[PDB]
């Protein structure tokens, strides 16, 4: 990685699986060398790995490093959850926040001050319930006969929506167009005139489906 | 509210409104099938002149 980045002056650089992108971590000074060119240095260095580099700046890495612990727990504490007073004490000495982090040492979150019975160890546990409950929010998705193909890349219409529209046993856009204003009515996000207009074309897609 | 609305008015673009059903288009056609609206007409608003005021 470093090697490929000369010659200039590397500093660290970012990892991730089958496509690691090599994320280069220079400053903004030695930038200028070591980009160098914006369509010469970038493409050059991209091969030397073979894979790509992605030249970024020392703040930068920071800069999305923090937009990396947020959302373990950025993202709507869809996980364990118990208490929030007890969750923010919590999530104050967690590193990485709670994601997948049973698979982890389950032995030093006990030297918090505060570890009776195994419940925290517990709470890690309810994580993972947390990620089979996002899997049966996937069943909610999938995990019970998600839309199809007809409906899903039909225009004006969402995956949420499409979801919701094909909760009330649709599957295919030509059920979504049998069914009516009234009967699309009883999903409260979809409205009177939306739930017309995406009738009215999944009437007119079933209709001149003969013209391209 | 009147039959004779509903004759104003073309089949094609009450199709063109999702407020009729897929039942609601056999119940037209079955009374479309007496011919006696639904024929695809125009009017004055309301009234022929047979349909005169007094």
């Amino acid at each position: 990685v470093i090697n490929a980045m000369a010659p200039a002056d590397v500093a660290s650089i970012v990892v991730d699986e089958d496509k690691h992108t090599m994320d280069i971590a220079v400053e903004a000074g030695n930038l200028a060398q070591a980009i160098g060119r914006n369509g010469q240095n970038v493409r050059l260095a991209s091969q030397l790995s073979g894979w790509e580099l992605n030249v970024m700046t020392v703040d930068d890495l920071q800069a999305k490093h923090q937009a990396e612990a947020h959302a373990a727990i950025d993202t709507f504490t869809k996980y364990l959850d118990i208490d929030e007073d007890f969750a923010t004490v919590l999530v104050e000495e967690g590193f990485s926040t709670l994601e997948e982090l049973a698979y982890v040492p389950m032995k030093e979150l006990l030297e918090i001050e505060g570890l009776d019975e195994p419940t925290v160890e517990a709470l890690r546990e309810r994580a993972k319930n947390a990620l089979a409950t996002i899997a049966q929010a996937q069943e909610e998705s999938l995990g019970d006969n998600k839309p199809a193909d007809d409906l899903l890349n039909l225009e004006g219409v969402d995956r949420d929506l499409a979801f919701k529209l094909a909760a009330r046993g649709v599957c295919t856009l030509e059920d979504l167009a049998e069914q009516g204003i009234d009967d699309l009515a009883d999903i409260e996000g979809l409205t009177d005139e939306k739930a017309g207009a995406l009738i009215m074309a999944a009437r007119n897609i079933c209709w001149f489906g003969d013209e391209a | 509210h009147y039959i004779g609305d509903l004759v104003q008015r073309t089949e094609v673009e009450l199709l063109k409104t999702p407020n009729l059903g897929k039942k609601s288009l056999t119940e037209i056609k079955d009374v479309l099938a007496s011919r006696g609206l639904s024929l695809g007409m125009r009017l004055e608003n309301w009234p022929p002149a047979s349909i005169a005021d007094e």
